[PDB]
């Protein structure tokens, strides 16, 4: 018969893991890199001891 | 109970023309974790519960 037009046959649709295993609302990590603003040093704490 | 909210209030025309203000309260939650604290909610050691 006549020519019929070539369908796509396109299907990707992998979707992805979005959804956690349960919520997994936990991904911990800490300040490592000193802060920011060093800050001073001893300050000279001494003693006061009346020697 | 502050005597600003439950002393009642007359119309306008009336001898009373004070309104109840418009301030804000706050409520403590009473749970298991806010028992005691020596009874508190380990987040770092729930990662797959969503609270």
């Amino acid at each position: 018969n006549k020519t019929i037009s070539v369908t796509l046959g396109l299907r990707h649709w992998k979707t992805v893991s979005a959804a956690p295993p349960e919520k997994m609302s936990k991904s911990g990590v800490c300040k490592i890199a000193t802060n920011v603003y060093n800050r001073d040093g001893g300050a000279n704490p001494f003693l006061v001891k009346y020697e | 109970n502050t005597s600003d909210m439950t002393n009642p209030t007359p119309a306008q025309g009336q001898d009373g023309a004070r309104t109840l203000p418009s301030k804000n309260l706050v409520l403590p939650l009473p749970f298991f974790f806010s028992r005691d604290c020596g009874l508190a909610l380990p987040t770092v050691v729930l990662p797959y519960n969503e609270i």
